[PDB]
């Protein structure tokens, strides 16, 4: 990256869209946005098809276990 | 080393002349303030020498002046 | 326009008072008799006023000064829970609607 | 709607919620279009709610060379005097040819706006104080991105040039208190070439300065 | 192929996930924040990094209106993430007839310009101004003559601040511009609606008690 | 065809504003005459709204 | 389109090009 | 864990050299629940010229 | 050019005649009037409100009038006053004392 | 008045002879005389070497030093140049002669497109930027009286003490 | 445009897609419009039931100088949902009056005031 004094910013504002976006055509990558599953577990902030956290599943459980529920 | 040189050379550039300008505005300035030291307030002014001079050099604008005039 | 009740928090620009407008119900121009120029353009204007008041050049009388003037600039909620909660009471009273204690 | 002929203000609509079938699509807060509707199941009413927009730029924002700020091609569906065909047809922005001396870098610049656009600009203050204010994404025209550069940069200049006089005015004001008494000819030259000042272009702006000031009068 | 990819964009604070980006700025369409940083955080650390005063701050809602876009809507918090429609509105509809009068914009003069052609005076130097808009742009502007009444032009030339809320209200219709009109010099000029104003004819007895 | 008809009608009205055939009384024919009178001037005169609801 | 097809009988799935690629 | 609070600390960067000897001539005991406990000049290794080119 | 015809030619000489009346004998007096008057005011009114309003004889100046607005032909907001009462609506056509439909 | 002469064999001997060989002492090449055929050509000839004649920048500033003095004065001022903002300014990739072209034309200040040309000093009236940075500059040096005075440290030190008061 | 001329583009069908669109629609039309999921009418908005002293320490934390008459009910435009009790949630609408229904429940004394219905 290169570092550069702020109010010079302004004319990369579409370099800086093409980073975050998922480096595929979106096509490629499309099924994550059709299941309920995945619309829940994918952050698609500007295109950007990338898994957020998640829990393990025994983390779940002794997560759920300790709250005795 | 290619790439990145030439531009701080070029902002020393800048640099230079801009303590160049400084000064030449910096006698523009002298030059007003002392020719109002001299008409509006009295008793003062540069030798006899630097006068005619002056005085040269002013016909010699007054007289580009008359001639950028038409 | 206006088919809904809304209420609004308006400060005076000239001395810096916070009022409140109240805009109420209005009639629409007679379906029976159509005219779709007055319809289409109330009806925008009514989303317009719905929101902020923002097209709109705003123009009541102050009452702390009592003049009838356009300096008005109307705060959103939020920007007035801003203003009123930080202000000691007795410049409430100066700045304020009677009450709001 | 009502038949009086006085309908002075009400809080709450007076005779019962309003009659008639347009202030029942004005309730629902749909335009007074909705009554001309044949079809009017959940896709239709959705549509012409307007919660979602239809209508797009011409180009993909990063290839949007003018400033429309918020225009979008539009389309607006119209109806014959033979009212069995309906047809619907495109809707574009007024272009203006923008022109507009901009006030930092000194010169008339001309890059295409629109209306609103124009009424902005006098809005805020001249067309550099609208190149500014706008952010990236904001203004998506490509123009905007290049004289945006030209407006910061000569901004940056004009800063350059304000911190310049005032050096001079530091340094005339640390000689003045030098050469202040007349003293003598020689003794101001070594001022002079203690400041790094040459004598004959002082002379000859002083001349200068002689010359400006007598020529207006 | 992206290395080193941009991180969420107003994320500083530490037990709160960042606004939705493209309400602070960016691409629309989402209306959740998200940051890798925050969520891979076990949630003890978190906490271990705040204070109970600090969380009250940042879990603060504000809840109809946006804070990084003022006076606005939040987005998230609107039917569809994309930001208002009427708020931001182009100034002609679909089915709108174009007719929009010509209108005067306040100006102030910098200088006394005085109008051979008519023998009188332009304007006044630190005098706003109601002029034409075409005139203003293209001759008064190039030159120094004037620049906008714009209320941080008055700070800087030191002139009490005034705002005369210039296209605040942009008029449709020739009639709507007659209302704003008369609205405007009844701010504009209040001399002329003070009362002895209204009875110049009469600063004393009526006109029918006097000499020839 | 509406702007200079309104140009005619400002510039006509000025002339007949010097030359005194002007009627300010016009908008108001359906209304009783008020007292002529020496101190009544108040009432001939036509008052600003806004400057009503100030007072 | 003077008259759209029947889309709302299809599950939506994606067939294969008749001339099929080898 | 929320009743500890322990010793927190904060370093601060000034521009210049001088930054210790100032926050201490300016005689802060505490910013009113925090009581600071006290100043020290955190030592660095001292950066090559390599970083800032 | 037509003269032979009547009311093409004797309307916009009508016209030409008005518009140059404006500009030669009338608008400087126009001027002229709005100049001359806010000059008395200023000299006569004003020194009493800048005393009521509490400011001094200048500020209360700039004050009461924020901003020059000169009424000029193509500008002017209306000719005069709108009508203080307007007429009564009648049913449809000449039907009394009601009508079914409007 | 107005007189362009073009030149040929035997004329062009002799006024190359008389004119630049004569009064600026000015010598050819063959490559020079065989374009010099017109009066353009000779007279932006001799101007080209005139001014390539001149002193460059770099004698200018070995004959001339900026005295320690001068440069002391130039440090204690509030207020240093930023002095990098030339890089920013963006720079395409074309012809000379077309860049030559849009702006014997209008063209060049069209599109977004202006040409930079640096400046010294300006038009201080209606500029906005010169006016705020200006103002910026009066509250800096009242600030500066401020920290003279002395009511710098007790605001600060008040500040202080209501911090540790609470 | 082919969306203007009726055309159909889908993906599954013959391989297109329209041009002018969202690439990703985070809810699609169908729950954009059913509003009785987002506007509330007839449904709870504030999930958790907080106790007794819960709900006197949560009023603890309301600013003096503060009425209800003030906090507007935000449009139907506007999603209708809560985030329990955090900073200023007096100023949510739908917090502050869930809450005030929780302590007339619990006998919990209302500090605040009341909504106020301004009339002509
Ligand atoms: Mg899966
Ligand atoms: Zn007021």
């Amino acid at each position: 990256n290169i570092p550069v004094p702020p109010e010079y910013k302004d004319a990369y504002w579409w370099r800086e869209l093409q980073a975050r976006r998922v480096q595929c055509p979106v096509e490629w990558v499309s099924h994550r946005m059709y299941n309920k599953g995945d619309r829940q577990r994918y952050d698609f902030q500007d295109l950007a098809f990338r898994k957020k956290f998640e829990f393990s599943y025994e983390e779940v459980v002794k997560n759920a276990k300790d709250m005795r529920s | 080393y290619e790439f990145h040189e030439p531009l701080r050379r070029k902002n020393a550039e800048d640099m230079r002349q801009f303590q160049t300008d400084v000064i030449d505005m910096a006698c523009a300035m002298l030059g007003e303030r002392l020719l109002d030291t001299v008409n509006a307030s009295d008793t003062s002014s540069f030798p006899a020498e630097w006068q005619e001079a002056i005085a040269m050099h002013v016909e010699e604008i007054e007289a580009e002046m008359e001639e950028v005039a038409a | 326009s206006s088919r809904f009740f809304q209420k609004y928090f308006i400060r005076c620009g000239n001395c810096q008072t916070i009022q409140r407008y109240a805009k109420g119900y209005k009639p629409i121009p007679n379906p029976i008799l159509f005219d779709s120029d007055a319809h289409c353009r109330s009806y925008h204007r009514e989303r317009r006023d719905c929101t902020g008041l923002t097209g709109t050049l705003v123009t009541c009388r102050c009452d702390k000064c009592a003049r009838v003037h356009s300096h008005w600039t109307v705060m959103d909620f939020q920007e007035f829970l801003d203003a009123k909660l930080v202000m000691t009471p007795e410049e409430r009273t100066a700045l304020l609607w009677p009450g709001a204690g | 709607f009502s038949t009086f002929a006085l309908n002075p203000e009400t809080s709450v609509a007076p005779h019962g919620p309003p009659r008639g079938l347009v202030n029942r699509y004005v309730s629902m807060g749909l335009p007074p279009w909705a009554a001309w509707c044949n079809k009017v199941n959940r896709y239709s009413l959705y549509r012409m709610s307007g919660v979602t927009q239809r209508s797009f730029l011409p180009k993909p924002p990063q290839e949007m060379d003018v400033i429309w700020l918020n225009e979008r091609v539009r389309e607006r569906v119209r109806t014959s005097r033979q009212v069995q065909n309906v047809y619907r047809q495109l809707k574009y922005p007024y272009v203006k040819t923008g022109i507009h001396y901009s006030d930092v870098l000194d010169h008339w610049v001309q890059v295409p706006m629109v209306e609103a656009a124009m009424f902005e600009v006098e809005k805020d203050g001249g067309f550099d104080n609208f190149i500014l204010k706008r952010s990236g994404p904001e203004l998506r025209s490509t123009y905007g991105e290049r004289i945006r550069r030209h407006i910061l940069v000569r901004q940056k200049e004009i800063q350059k040039n304000f911190v310049l006089q005032k050096q001079a005015q530091m340094l005339v004001e640390s000689m003045e208190k030098e050469i202040l008494p007349m003293e003598d000819g020689k003794k101001v030259e070594e001022v002079l070439e203690k400041y790094g000042i040459d004598k004959e272009q002082l002379l000859r702006d002083i001349a200068r300065a002689a010359v400006a000031k007598k020529q207006q009068l | 192929v992206a290395p080193w990819v941009p991180p969420p964009r107003h994320d500083i604070k530490v037990t709160m996930p960042p606004p939705p980006g493209g309400e602070v700025g960016g691409r629309f369409g989402v209306s959740q924040g998200y940051s890798d940083r925050l969520a891979r955080t076990p949630y003890w650390k978190r906490m271990a990094l705040s204070t109970y005063k600090l969380r009250m701050m940042e879990n603060a809602t504000r809840y109809p209106m946006s804070e990084h876009r003022p006076g606005e809507y939040d987005i998230r918090y609107l039917p569809t993430p994309y930001p208002c429609t009427i708020r931001n509105r182009p100034l002609l509809e679909v089915g709108e007839p174009r007719q929009i009068p010509s209108i005067r914009i306040p100006v102030i003069f910098l200088v006394n310009l005085f109008d051979e052609a008519k023998g009188c005076w332009f304007g006044r130097r630190y005098e706003t101004v109601y002029v034409e808009r075409q005139f203003m742009r293209e001759e008064l502007m190039p030159q120094r003559y004037a620049i906008y009444a714009t209320p941080e032009a008055y700070k800087l030339l030191g002139l009490p601040v005034v705002n005369h809320h210039t296209h605040e209200e942009i008029p449709k219709t020739p009639r709507e511009y007659e209302k704003l009109l008369e609205r405007q010099r009844y701010d504009e000029e209040r001399w002329k609606y003070t009362i002895e104003y209204l009875f110049r004819k009469y600063e004393d007895g009526p006109p029918e008690l006097l000499d020839r | 065809s509406e702007r200079e008809a309104a140009q005619y009608k400002f510039i006509r009205r000025w002339e007949l504003q010097m030359r005194d055939e002007w009627d300010q009384l016009e908008p108001f024919k359906g209304l009783p005459k008020p007292k002529r009178q020496f101190g009544n001037e108040a009432a001939e005169v036509i008052w600003p709204y806004a400057l009503l609801l100030e007072r | 389109i003077h008259k759209g097809w029947r889309t709302w009988e299809y599950q939506h799935t994606r067939p294969d090009p008749r001339p099929f690629p080898d | 864990p929320d009743e500890i609070e322990g010793p927190w600390e904060a370093y601060i960067t000034y521009d210049r050299e001088d930054g210790l000897s100032y926050a201490q001539s300016l005689g802060i005991t505490t910013i009113g629940v925090a009581t600071v406990l006290g100043l020290t000049e955190h030592v660095r290794e001292p950066q090559p010229y390599a970083v800032v080119d | 050019e037509a003269h032979k015809e009547s009311e093409l030619h004797q309307n916009r000489l009508r016209w030409v005649e008005t518009m140059k009346w404006w500009e030669e004998i009338g608008e400087p007096h126009h001027q002229q009037h709005a100049a001359s008057e806010w000059e008395w005011f200023r000299q006569r009114v004003l020194p009493a409100k800048a005393a009521a309003m509490g400011l001094s004889e200048e500020d209360a100046a700039r004050e009461l009038r924020r901003a020059v607005m000169h009424e000029t032909p193509r500008w002017y907001s209306r000719i005069q006053p709108p009508n203080a009462r307007s007429e009564i609506k009648e049913p449809r056509d000449q039907r009394w004392p009601s009508s079914p439909k409007w | 008045i107005e007189n362009f002469v073009l030149e040929e064999e035997t004329i062009r001997e002799r006024v190359i002879y008389q004119v630049v060989e004569g009064v600026f002492r000015l010598s050819p090449t063959s490559a020079d005389r065989r374009e010099l055929r017109s009066v353009a050509n000779i007279i932006d000839y001799v101007l080209t070497h005139v001014r390539a004649a001149r002193p460059t920048d770099r004698e200018r500033r070995q004959e001339r030093p900026i005295t320690s003095a001068a440069l002391a004065v130039m440090q204690k001022c509030p207020i240093q140049p930023q002095l990098g903002f030339v890089h920013a300014l963006p720079h395409d990739t074309r012809d000379a002669l077309l860049q030559e072209w849009e702006r014997m034309h209008h063209l060049d200040w069209q599109f977004g497109k202006a040409v930079y040309t640096p400046r010294s000093k300006e038009n201080v009236r209606g500029n906005l930027t010169w006016l705020r940075e200006d103002r910026h500059y009066d509250q800096r040096m009242k600030f500066m009286q401020e920290v003279e005075s002395g009511e710098a440290r007790a605001k600060h030190m008040k500040l202080i003490a209501e911090a540790a008061g609470n | 445009t082919p969306m203007m001329l009726n055309i159909q583009n889908m993906m599954w069908w013959n391989g297109k897609r329209n041009l002018y669109r969202a690439t990703y629609r985070e809810k699609t039309w169908y729950e954009i419009s059913r509003t009785g999921a987002f506007t509330k009418g007839r449904r709870p908005v504030m999930r958790q039931k907080y106790s007794r002293e819960a709900l006197q320490a949560a009023l603890a934390m309301v600013p003096p100088g503060f009425e209800v008459a003030d906090v507007p009910r935000p449009p139907q435009r506007i999603l209708a949902q809560s985030e329990g009790i955090v900073g200023r949630w007096y100023s949510n609408y739908w917090t502050l009056h869930s809450m005030r229904y929780q302590c007339l429940l619990a006998g919990v004394e209302w500090p605040l005031g009341e909504r106020q219905r301004p009339r002509t």
